[PDB]
């Protein structure tokens, strides 16, 4: 069990701040 | 003076019991009147051998005396241990009963208050000790040694009234106790430090 | 002095059998230091247990930590629940 | 509606974030702030409880939005798109300038 | 401030209105983070 | 439960601060405290500004499946000392103490060590064992030193 290097969770600062939640603005066919 | 002092606790403990329905849980007579440290072992013996908390006030089971609130404390601790042992340790109705026990025990501890060391050999020789002491319950976290990273866990939400044996999802886990840090808050900086010009 | 270190880790083995009480990602989060338990958030700034006036070896076993934490009295809470409806 | 990735872990904040005032572009969940998982450089004084929910009918300007507007003006000094999203993205450029004046 | 006190001591004027902000500033506990620093 | 696996050795452990740190500064509002979990009272004594905390561990009613403990110390408090009251020094009991890896020998039943810490976390492994009776006990102390 002592040979089980763990996985870092990286935050990536621009993802942490202001990410919103393109065809659904109908101007582009 | 003790007339309204049951009425207000009644109203508060009714209105603060909507989401969990602790007060409307079934509870028979259960005459223990014992040491509150024996309050689970006595009910364990009551399980081995062989009227709810809202209805106790409507029948006038509580008097304006010391026992008239000691019984109320006893009934709350019994119903909370029952609801802790009834659910698993991760459900929301486990943590609601834990929070309700904490809130009601804090509410009932107050308002009845209204109603050997070389360092010590130096300091007790050098100073004068006016003091203050109290009790808090500690909690636990887990412990893992990986390759040179030496991780820690979150706080287990296991209540202080659980009494179960310590299960472990891994035997390569370890367990530790977290001592709470408590003192006069270290002088925080001023608002010129928090929010200067960048 | 860096800021953008990871400081949380996840082990690959799914041990999610007896773990519903810890803090899950949605696995188990494993941090790089312990937690910090804080008794009461609000300091009670007067109270000569803490203020220490300069006038006049004694011990006192106060009931709980709830003396030092600004709790409201129950008569106001019943008054406000009466004002509720 | 945006999403607020909690710093120091990967979690999503539900409806209350804890904004930091010295790195100025991080957030936290409630549980990572109750236990102190935000690194030994910061001191739990410089974390303001901000909300995430959509507020009431416009031209109210709660103190949270005023604070985030002034944080944006101290950040960028221009670039009113990068101000109006930092307010929360539910306000236009043409109203943030009409409120800062 | 003495004089406005004494009338309230003496006369008991019929309203003496109450308008408060219904809050008051208190200090709250601070604590460092527990994750150590990375150099 | 492992509470019936309570400690038979290790009466008292003291993480009291050294007299060097006091002697180099001082030349007091005391607050004792106990934690609701059988024993391990924790006392301290600041004054309006040094603190001189002291962590004691009366292990007569602690468990032994729960060895490790964790607390947080302030950046002026880099030095520490123990006081290790065992039950009885019947045999040549081996008492070693590795902070991270380096064993600490002594100051010279009751044995005193000398501890100097660094920033960040620490391990501070401690254990006692008998030569003849062949029984071991462990203690761990996760000391988070503030930067
Ligand atoms: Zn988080």
């Amino acid at each position: 069990f002592e040979t089980m290097v763990a996985n870092p969770i990286k935050v990536s600062r621009l993802q942490s701040n202001g990410v919103l939640t393109i065809h659904y603005s109908l101007a582009n066919f | 003076k003790l007339v309204d002092f049951l009425v207000n606790v009644q109203s508060i403990l009714n209105a603060a019991s909507v989401k969990c329905h602790v007060v409307d849980e079934s509870f028979p007579a259960k005459f223990f009147e014992k040491n509150p440290d024996k309050i689970y072992e006595s009910y364990c013996k009551f399980i081995k051998n062989r009227t709810t908390i809202n209805k106790r006030f409507e029948n006038g089971e509580y008097e304006p005396i010391q026992g008239g609130f000691y019984k109320l404390y006893h009934d709350i601790k019994l119903v909370c241990t029952i609801l802790i042992h009834f659910y698993p340790q991760g459900t929301r109705n486990y943590q609601l009963v834990d929070k309700f026990y904490k809130f009601s025990s804090e509410l009932l501890l107050r308002e009845c208050c209204r109603i050997a060391t070389e360092l010590d050999k130096i300091i007790s020789y050098d100073f004068i000790k006016i003091s203050m002491n109290y009790t808090v319950p500690i909690s636990q976290t887990y412990q893992i040694r990986t390759k040179d990273m030496d991780l820690f866990s979150s706080i287990i939400s296991k209540s202080n009234l659980d009494k179960r044996p310590h299960e472990l999802p891994n035997t390569n886990f370890k367990i530790n106790n977290v001592l709470p840090q408590t003192d006069i808050e270290n002088e925080a900086p001023r608002l010129g430090f928090v929010g200067a010009n960048t | 002095i860096m800021i953008d270190a990871a400081s949380s880790f996840v082990l690959p083995i799914s041990i999610t059998k007896n773990v519903d009480v810890l803090q899950r990602t949605d696995e188990i989060l494993w941090f790089r230091g312990p937690s910090v338990i804080v008794n009461e958030r609000i300091i009670n700034s007067g109270d000569p247990h803490l203020s220490l006036p300069l006038n006049r070896n004694e011990k006192e076993s106060l009931p709980g930590p709830f003396v030092l934490g600004l709790r409201p009295s129950a008569k106001f809470t019943a008054h406000r629940l009466s004002m509720l409806r | 509606h945006k999403v607020y990735i909690c710093h120091t872990c990967g979690n999503e904040s539900i409806n209350v974030r804890y904004h930091n005032l010295r790195a100025r572009d991080t957030n936290l969940c409630s549980r990572c702030f109750q236990e102190g998982h935000f690194g030994a450089n910061f001191q739990s004084s410089d974390f303001i409880r901000l909300e995430n929910n959509g507020n009431s009918v416009k031209k109210n300007w709660s103190d949270q939005e005023m604070l985030l507007l002034l944080e944006g003006i101290e950040m960028y000094e221009d670039q009113w798109e990068k101000i109006a999203d930092h307010v929360g993205g539910h306000k236009r450029v043409e109203d943030c300038i009409e409120k800062f004046l | 401030k003495r004089i406005l006190k004494e009338v309230i001591l003496a006369k008991k004027v019929s309203k003496v209105p109450i308008n408060n902000v219904r809050a008051f500033p208190v200090l709250q506990t601070n604590y460092n983070g527990s994750i150590p620093v990375v150099r | 439960l492992g509470n019936g696996y309570n400690r038979s050795l290790l009466t008292e452990d003291y993480l009291l601060n050294p007299n060097n740190f006091k002697k180099l500064i001082a030349k007091s509002m005391q607050k004792e405290m106990q934690s609701l979990s059988e024993q391990h009272t924790m006392e301290y004594k600041p004054y309006k500004n040094q603190n001189w905390v002291e962590y004691i561990f009366n292990g007569n009613e602690l468990s032994q499946n729960e060895n490790a403990f964790s607390f947080m110390l302030q950046p002026m408090q880099t030095f520490l000392t123990l006081q290790s009251h065992l039950t009885s020094s019947l045999k040549d009991t081996e008492t070693l103490l590795t902070i991270n890896k380096e064993p600490v020998k002594s100051r010279t039943i009751t044995e005193i060590f000398d501890i100097r810490l660094s920033e960040g976390l620490n391990h501070l492994m401690f254990r006692c064992e008998d030569k003849i009776s062949h029984e071991t006990e462990f203690m761990n102390f996760w000391i988070n030193v503030l930067p």
